[PDB]
């Protein structure tokens, strides 16, 4: 039995499906009809389109699943819910590696494609990768509200495994959520990709100053677009999650923890758009 | 200086009459009940990977299997095509090359370009240059070896010449060419050649005498490939212009003439399969068209690359086709 | 085996083939008696001059030696990180004028089909001579409509404007005008600092930044 | 300009000299070649997977 803004979150999500899968699709598409770009920089940007097109066909479906609540088993609420964070974990790696990627180009730009190879780059795509993994099966590793939800059932009289009404809340620990998943997984990767865009900015605007001021103020407004798209879709979720840690009686409403959850998940959309459409390669193969 | 020029117009106006003479019907009209070898679908059999630049020349060897390949990377490689093994990498001093030949006997290459060197390799010693043959004050188009010992060249500096290896000497030497020669194509008994260049004109020479026997015009702009017809009594041009033309040499005029209007860019390469029926053409547009020769139309297009077809060609048994490409990459059809 | 010699070979490729692509290819491109030879002569058919500044191998191709119509052989340069293009500005009353004559090569490599997306290096030449032959001549026998004083000064930087202002890929392509010095180590280093400009923005453009 | 001229027209002069013969005749040389090999044309009539050497 869905409610009223409930029927709304899924309409919502269901759209940044339908915008994220094909969008991505064309990144990944584009990739492979071309040879120009089998450069590091296409190698994340593709790394971020799979990511992202995992994001808006396996964690948008599991979401909704998760966000309806059927009546289901411990585990298999968690093998549920753990691709949600393991896949979404991997799209923010890959920012912060494409981040790393824009800070060499501008850093060491003669020895550039002596350092950062295809070969480099698939080593650290698949560390960004496995860092994810590890990081989204942590609540399969041991560390999920079973032994409270255990005590419950106990508590109850029930014998024997606990089966639950599935939501994310209820098998996930916000411990997990504060201080494992944001302050080291989302918080350091948004202070670096701010600190390494300051430093990509100033390294720009110096070479710039060696019709350039409109190309600085272009260079600023990407830079800055980026940054504000990460940190309103990644933020207002965990501002949330922070909220309900650390202030349990302090109220809040379900339809702006429904508008926090679409945001992570639209960041996915919105990510074709503003990293592999500013390339003027990528262009020239989406027209043809 | 008066004089010469009206005496000249008068040969010219004589011998089109004489062309138009003997021309009683067209192709066309004399090929039109013949069946029509209808749609190809050649299929990419083999990628060949490896060259990290434009690929400008291929030749494949007279067995069929090896083929070398010269690319502005500096290397000439030599691929086995039916495993895709490299048998050969070959380090070339300079890499601004435009032209590669494979010797029939598969013991030399050649290889040059705007270098005006015309480097011969013996691959039979690894592989190390053997003579630089030395002396066209222009860039070397084309080559082509008429045996191990002589090798027939084409250069921009509008000459063509005949070398003796062994020697290192211009033994003959062809002049008569107005602009940049860019191809050349050996006839199968290797006693004639024809020579395609950028005053829009093709012109037969005969090799042991040293002399232009025939000139074949009708082109509108330069010539960037020619071949001979298999029984060596025909040959194909390819032109800027985005037609190719057949020349008919008894009849000393244009046969017949293969275009579409919705094909408008350059030719770079020509070729015909081995019973003569298909001319297989390398565009500018990143495909190559498969005319049927006889009757004009376009009967297939192979269209696998990504950057101008700038070199193609067909095995001596006819059992498939090599297309090479500025996108780095050769493919093998059939 | 032969896989095995097949796949020794591919490796030297892959070896050789990034050793030769961290180095700067730069081709040059001048008229007759236009000073291509005093820079070759300072940084140090077709002659390729190969010199390492600041640890950067730079490639200069001089290809002024052919005599052939440079439509059939300059889609060989399609890669070249910068075109150092020479201009004697003495040459500006000399011979269908010369300065003329440098102009329409100027605007056909640099609005050329393979040159679109290409940064050109622009040299000036024999601005020594250019400050004698200045007082003997006005600029009046090479540009008819120039209405300014006749001092280096003015004269250099309008002859530096014609010559950028035939830039129709402006948004693309960028023009760096130095005046070739006495000083051999400076003329190396503005085309060491025009060459890190080039492939600074080459690689911005290819983040999406640029 | 004219010992350039000369030369050309000896070669012209060799070239108005020479037996041509007629398109017809011409054209049917081609065709006949064409079609006795037409079986021995692996490109125009394509062999079976087994005979083909690239993709046995
Ligand atoms: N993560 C971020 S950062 C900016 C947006 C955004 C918001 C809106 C909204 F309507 F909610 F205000 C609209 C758009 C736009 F793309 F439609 F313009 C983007 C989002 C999304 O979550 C998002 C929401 C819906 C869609 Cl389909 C795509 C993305
Ligand atoms: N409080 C929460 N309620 C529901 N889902 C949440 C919550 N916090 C995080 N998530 C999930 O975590 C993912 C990001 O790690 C989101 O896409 C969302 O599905």
């Amino acid at each position: 039995s869905i409610s009223a803004f409930q029927a709304a979150y899924i309409g919502i999500e269901v759209l940044i499906a339908l915008v994220s899968v094909p969008g991505n699709v064309l990144v990944i598409w584009a990739v492979k009809v071309n040879q120009a770009l089998r450069d590091a920089t296409f190698c994340f940007i593709v790394s971020l389109a799979v990511a992202d097109v995992a994001v808006g066909a396996l964690v948008i479906p599991l979401a909704i699943l998760i966000n309806i609540g059927p009546q289901t088993y411990f585990h298999t609420c968690l093998m549920v819910a753990c691709p949600v964070l393991i896949l979404t974990q991997s799209s923010i790696l890959a920012l912060l590696a494409i981040a790393v990627d824009r800070y060499l180009r501008v850093k060491i730009p003669l020895r550039y494609k002596m350092v950062v190879t295809p070969r480099r780059a698939a080593v650290a795509i698949a560390g960004c990768w496995i860092l994810s993994f590890v990081v989204g099966l942590t609540p399969m590793f041991g560390w999920n509200n079973l032994s409270a939800v255990e005590r419950a059932w106990a508590a109850n009289g029930s014998m024997g495994e606990p089966v639950i009404k599935c939501e994310f809340e209820k098998v996930i620990s916000m411990e997990y959520m504060v201080y494992f998943n944001f302050f080291v997984w989302v918080l350091p990767p948004l202070l670096l990709m701010v600190l390494i865009y300051l430093e990509v900015f100033y390294l720009i605007r110096k070479q710039l100053n060696k019709k350039y001021y409109g190309k600085e103020l272009k260079i600023a407004k990407s830079l800055a677009l980026i940054l504000f798209l990460f940190a309103l879709s990644w933020l207002p979720l965990h501002i949330l999650n922070c909220i309900t840690l650390f202030c349990p009686s302090c109220h809040k409403p379900s339809i702006l923890t429904y508008i926090a959850i679409f945001l992570t998940h639209g960041n996915s959309a919105m990510n074709p758009i503003v990293y592999a459409f500013r390339i003027q390669k990528f262009r020239v193969t989406f027209l043809k | 200086l008066d004089q010469l020029r009206q005496e000249a117009e008068q040969l010219k106006n004589q011998i089109r009459d004489a062309r138009k003479a003997c021309a009683d019907a067209t192709l066309s009209q004399i090929t039109n009940n013949i069946d029509p070898v209808g749609r190809i679908q050649m299929r990419t059999r083999r990628t060949l990977r490896g060259h990290l630049a434009k690929i400008y020349a291929m030749h494949w060897g007279t067995d069929s299997r090896l083929l070398v390949s010269a690319s502005q990377d500096g290397k000439l490689i030599i691929w086995d095509s039916y495993t895709t093994n490299k048998v050969h990498a070959i380090p070339l001093r300079s890499s601004w090359v435009m032209t590669c030949a494979y010797a029939p006997s598969g013991n030399y290459v050649a290889c040059g370009g705007l270098d005006n060197i015309c480097s011969i390799y013996n691959l039979k010693t690894n592989v190390r240059v053997s003579r630089e043959l030395a002396g066209h004050t222009g860039y070397l188009s084309c080559c082509r070896f008429l045996d191990d010992n002589q090798i027939v060249t084409s250069s921009g500096d509008t000459t063509c010449a005949l070398w003796d290896i062994e020697t290192g000497q211009q033994t003959t030497t062809f002049t008569g060419h107005t602009g940049d020669v860019m191809s050349l194509s050996l006839a199968p008994d290797t006693r004639l050649f024809v020579s395609g260049a950028c005053d829009a004109s093709a012109k037969l020479w005969d090799v042991r005498e040293g002399m232009c026997r025939q000139t074949f015009t009708g082109h509108e702009s330069d010539i960037n490939a020619i071949c001979f017809f298999p029984n060596g009594n025909a040959f194909a041009t390819g032109s800027d212009d985005a037609t190719c033309r057949l020349f008919d040499l008894r009849a000393d005029q244009e046969l017949m003439t293969y275009s579409h209007d919705n094909i408008i860019c350059g030719i770079t390469s020509v070729s015909f399969s081995k019973s003569g029926r298909l001319l297989l053409a390398g565009y500018d547009d990143f495909n190559c068209n498969v005319w049927d020769a006889l009757k004009a139309d376009r009967a297939g297009v192979l269209a696998g690359h990504d950057n101008r077809v700038s070199c193609l060609g067909v095995t001596d048994d006819g059992m498939a086709v090599a297309t090479g490409s500025w996108d780095s990459f050769l493919k093998i059809w059939n | 085996a032969a896989a095995e010699r097949s796949k020794m070979i591919d490796k030297n490729l892959r070896e050789d083939g990034e050793k030769a692509a961290r180095e700067v290819k730069l081709l040059l491109l001048g008229a007759g008696e236009s000073g291509k030879n005093t820079i070759v002569k300072q940084m140090k058919g077709i002659v390729e001059t190969h010199f390492t500044f600041k640890d950067l191998h730079f490639k200069m191709f001089d290809v002024g030696a052919q005599r052939s119509e440079r439509k059939k052989w300059i889609h060989c340069f399609e890669g070249v990180t910068a075109i150092i293009f020479c201009v004697a500005l003495s040459a500006y009353d000399l011979v269908m004028n010369r300065m003329h004559a440098s102009m329409k090569l100027f605007d056909s490599i640099c609005n050329n089909k393979w040159f679109t997306d290409t940064s050109i290096i622009l040299f000036l030449n024999k601005k020594d001579l250019f400050e004698e032959k200045i007082t003997h001549s006005p600029l009046t026998i090479c540009f008819p409509e120039y209405t300014g004083a006749n001092k280096y000064d003015e004269a250099a930087s309008y002859i530096q404007s014609k010559f950028e202002d035939l830039n129709k890929r402006k948004d693309t392509k960028e023009i760096y005008t130095h005046f070739t010095c006495s000083t051999d180590t400076k003329n190396v280093q503005f085309v060491f600092d025009a060459v890190t400009d080039v492939i600074i923005k080459n690689n911005l453009k290819d983040c999406g930044l640029f | 300009s004219i010992a350039q001229a000369r030369k050309l027209v000896e070669q012209l002069k060799m070239e108005a000299n020479i037996d041509r013969i007629k398109v017809s005749k011409a054209a049917a040389d081609l065709m006949a070649y064409c079609e006795a090999h037409a079986k021995e044309d692996p490109l125009l009539t394509p062999v079976p997977a087994s005979e083909n050497p690239f993709r046995e």
